[PDB]
RNA sequence: AAUUUAAUUUCAAUAAAGCAAUCCCCUGAAAUUGUUUUCACUUUCUCCCCGCACUAAUGUGGGGAAAACUGGCUUUAUUUCU
RNA sequence: CAUUUUUGGUAAGCAGAACUGGCGAUGAGGGAUGCUCCUAACGCUUGGAUAAGGUGCCUAAAUAUUCGCUCAUGAGAUCCCA
């Protein structure tokens, strides 16, 4: 519905396995989620980890499931924590973090931003390895911590900028910066 | 715009967009009289935007200063300066739109008794955050000595104490209009009275 | 023990901070398709973004956006932070806000404004003869005057 | 970073203040103090009933908490100054020449003469509101009072930078009059 | 007063360019409320007339028209492309057109 | 501006019932190959105790209770109140 | 001449090779400008919708939305490219 906040970047739950062959005549079956943009980037992240893992390229497997999973509360916060390998410039890093937000997916589009922003670290350099739902009490961030406290009631202090209609080019007289 | 003369009292607006809404209008079409132009802000700090003004300094001629650039001093030549940069110049009709603007320090009052409008986006509050240095142009030209100052310091002081008195006089003229008109409400006949009413009198 | 004549005190303080994230604080949408509407503050998802739930009015359903996107009024209604669709219709009809708002300075001049958007032709020039009878009236009253 | 930062700043009994809109205004016993703060941009408000000034910053970072620290300091200082005026005792040594400490323009500007034997005068004018007197009991010692804490310590300032040698060995010559002790009346 | 004008106010930009580049074939008009696509697309259709004074007589006057009509917007901001029955003058860049009530 | 019948772990009220209280829709933390079992977790503009105004606050720091309004489940009907 | 592989030479907008594509023999749009980079190869016209590429102004479209990070008393800002 939404394109003026919305994240394109949704869950899918892939399972796949390896052909039938004299060699494996009981083939293995395998299963993941994976966070991805469309269907073609999830099957070929999950391709990559099944090539990364197992001998088993597109060739030699067969694709049991791809679907996308779903929200069970979306209006309910929740405290997501995620677990990263990433790639820097110099290196290779493991990393953990923690995000209050509805849904995993939410978080993972502002992990990119995190990564992105903090440390130029771009989408393909990133790999998440587990996102969960996690206790309030175990979360080490001070900036969700300070969320979590019993009366939240800050003023909001932010400019005016309404939309195209009423975006005056030139005005009578100047603006009221509080708001109230 | 639709309109004859627009005046724009140019405190606290932000060089760069003050000039580029000012430029694209003049482009558009329009006179525009840029009043109160010392009190234009530039985002640097007064170190730094002495240092470009330097800079400016020094860019000069070896041949001949007679056929060199001009280092203008006034606030109001820096701000014309800036908005000839943000037009074609060289050509026809960007000499035209260079025509159109006109500029001044301080309030001139034949333009004083014309209104004055403002550039919303434009103000310093608006597009800077509030824990980050800036610096007035008039406060940066007086740095660098164009020294014109205090007889406009005294001008616009003289000026806003008479306009204090007009406001006083406009508020007491507004206040007898609404205390006749009020009383002249109930002389309406009903039904136009009421439909006058319901569309906000 | 408790306030007596420092119940004055408290109340007469000249604090400027007013109109704080409170759930159930009514709040003006100025951008995006739900525009234009008004709607309460459920949750806070981070500094930026909050949850933001429309009134049964105004038709605006339960949503994340930025706290930018809001105008934010004066009026608050205290409820318990779980509280879903049926609670807050309650709750509303019970505090009835909307006329609170009506009464207040912009509200009337929104309201004022939607009349005299939607105002048919004949509706305008009634408008134009009230006025002008007004003003008959009105300058033969400064004539009076002197 | 953090959503609120607060300080709950005392305020002693005899305090006469008028603080409206970060330009603080402290008066006392010495004088009436104006200094703004309005640069830096956060909810003091003053309690007149309970006494106490509550500082409090909305969508803090480490610098607004640099800021919250610093102002109730200053704060602090202000009061401090308006109910007893800071005075700076300044100790005038020197190993082999006299050097002569004239108080001319009723407390307002030190006379001295003969920094290393230079036989000339240096005249070394006060800031506003800071009065230099000299020490009956201590003949080297020096008074500077006045009601802030910059101003006086600025004043003193001044008189080291305009006694200070060029170029004669900062380690073997120690002649100058220096900063002994910091108080108030 | 004596007339009625019975048009809405709009300026006649320049033609429909793109940086260093000329299409004469469609002209670009700011028309004096409009400030959105959305409230442009409301005079889409619209019969345009550009009205222009001369220095002899001509059919015995001094007045002359050029007509166009609006056809689809230029930005977001609502400024309009309107093609002509024959292209405006550079000339007139900058002057006012008049944007009928009709069709 | 919409629209059709499908498809896909999708609701939300409506007003009468019930059910459990750190309990539950949930979510934690624990003892080849499946289980399954433990205790951890809600609210409050309710009440109490200490600190009595000690707070960012039309309150508050710490310590305890209370309830089921709030939320959650099981129902029975109801969908242009929503 | 370019990518990639590449030999000599301290290196070289240097000399010498390989594969392929360009230019040469080529307009057009972008790369601020530019024989070669990118987009793309061309009768005459009308209209559409896009590419490369853009959307503060010069200069056509957003002082768009959205999350980070960033103040520099010579900051930084689109391959080749200084």
């Amino acid at each position: 519905i939404d394109n003026s906040l919305n994240t394109n970047i949704h869950q899918y739950h892939i399972v796949g396995r390896a052909i039938p062959t004299a060699k494996d005549k009981n083939p293995n079956v395998y299963r993941m989620c994976i966070f991805a943009k469309n269907d073609t980037n999830a099957k070929s992240r999950f391709w990559y980890f099944m090539k990364k893992i197992n001998k088993l390229k597109k060739s030699n497997g067969e694709l049991l499931a791809c679907e996308q999973i779903k929200e069970r509360f979306p209006l309910r916060v929740k405290n997501y924590g995620v677990l990263l390998r990433y790639d820097s410039r110099t290196g290779t890093h493991n990393m953990y973090k923690e995000f209050r937000d509805t849904t995993k997916e939410g978080a993972i589009a502002q992990l990119y931003s995190e990564m992105a922003g903090r440390h130029r670290a771009r989408a393909s350099s990133i790999n998440i390895i587990r996102i969960s739902e996690i206790s309030s009490s175990l979360v080490r961030r001070p900036h969700i911590k300070q969320l979590l406290k019993r009366r939240l009631r800050f003023p909001a202090l932010h400019l005016p900028t309404l939309q195209k209609e009423y975006r005056k080019k030139f005005a009578s007289k100047r603006p009221s910066t509080y708001r109230m | 715009m639709y309109k004859k003369e627009y005046v724009i009292d140019c405190k606290g607006h932000l060089l760069g967009r003050l000039a580029s809404l000012i430029a694209k209008e003049l482009l558009n079409g329009q006179r525009i009289v840029a009043v109160r132009c010392e009190d234009i802000n530039i985002s640097g700090s007064l170190y730094r935007n002495k240092l470009k003004y330097q800079e400016f300094l020094r860019l000069r001629t070896n041949t001949n200063p007679k056929k060199g650039p001009l280092h203008l001093r006034e606030p109001s030549k820096i701000l014309w300066r800036c908005v000839r940069g943000m037009l074609p110049h060289k050509t026809y009709k960007g000499q035209l739109a260079l025509k159109k603007l006109k500029v001044c320090v301080g309030m001139p009052a034949p333009y004083d008794k014309k209104k004055k409008y403002v550039l919303p986006s434009a103000l310093r509050a608006f597009r800077l955050k509030k824990h980050r240095r800036y610096c007035r142009l008039g406060t940066l030209s007086s740095r660098v000595g164009w020294n014109y100052d205090t007889l406009v310091k005294k001008n616009e002081v003289l000026r806003k104490q008479v306009s204090k008195a007009y406001y006083k006089k406009k508020v007491n003229n507004l206040n007898e209009k609404k205390e006749i008109k009020t009383e002249a409400l109930n002389l309406i006949n009903p039904e136009q009275r009421q439909v006058l009413e319901n569309f906000g009198y | 023990v408790e306030l007596t004549e420092e119940e004055l005190y408290i109340s007469k303080k000249n604090l400027l901070f007013k109109r704080f994230v409170e759930p159930g604080r009514l709040c003006l949408i100025e951008y995006g398709p739900y525009a234009g509407k008004l709607c309460f503050i459920v949750d806070i998802v981070t500094i930026t973004r909050v949850i933001v739930d429309g009134a049964f009015i105004t038709g605006v359903p339960r949503m994340v956006i930025p706290l930018k996107r809001l105008k934010l009024l004066k009026e608050r209604i205290k409820i318990n932070k779980n509280c879903k669709s049926g609670f807050l219709r309650k709750t509303v009809n019970s505090t009835k806000v909307l006329e609170e708002f009506n009464n207040s300075k912009l509200g009337k001049k929104m309201i004022i404004k939607k009349k005299r958007d939607e105002a048919t032709d004949f509706e305008r020039f009634q408008v134009y003869f009230a006025k002008r009878e007004l003003k008959k009236k009105m300058t033969t009253i400064k004539n009076k005057k002197n | 970073k953090t959503i609120v930062s607060t300080q709950k700043v005392l305020i002693p009994e005899g305090v006469k203040v008028a603080i409206n809109a970060r330009k603080v205004t402290v008066s006392g016993k010495y004088g009436t103090l104006r200094r703004s703060f309005r640069h830096l941009p956060i909810d003091i408000r003053l309690n007149k009933l309970k006494k106490y000034i509550k500082v409090v910053m909305w969508f803090g970072v480490p610098d607004s908490l640099a800021c919250i620290r610093t102002v109730c300091t200053h704060l602090k200082n202000m009061f401090t100054g308006v109910t007893k005026k800071f005075l700076y005792k300044m100790r005038l040594v020197h190993a082999h020449f006299p050097i002569n400490s004239n108080i001319v323009d009723n407390n307002t500007r030190i006379e001295i003469r003969n920094y290393l034997g230079e036989k000339s005068v240096r005249f070394v004018k006060a800031l506003p509101g800071v009065v230099i007197e000299k020490s009956p009991n201590v003949k080297d010692e020096i008074y500077v009072s006045g009601a802030d804490i910059e101003n006086v310590s600025l004043t003193a300032a001044l008189i080291h930078q305009s006694v200070l040698c060029r170029n004669k060995d900062i380690r073997k010559f120690l002649d100058g009059i220096y900063v002994s002790e910091v108080t108030t009346v | 007063l004596q007339a009625v004008r019975l048009y809405e106010k709009g300026v006649i930009l320049g033609y429909k360019r793109s940086q260093r580049n000329q299409d004469p074939n469609f002209t670009l008009i700011s028309i004096k409320n409009v400030n959105t696509k959305k409230h442009a697309q409301f005079y889409v259709g619209k019969r345009v007339a550009y009205v222009y004074r001369t220095t002899k007589h001509h059919d015995g006057v001094k007045i002359k028209c050029i007509w166009g009509k609006v056809c689809r917007t230029h930005g977001n901001s609502g400024v309009i492309r309107a093609k002509f029955k024959t292209h405006i003058p550079p000339k007139a860049f900058g002057d006012r057109v008049r944007i009928l009530m009709y069709p």
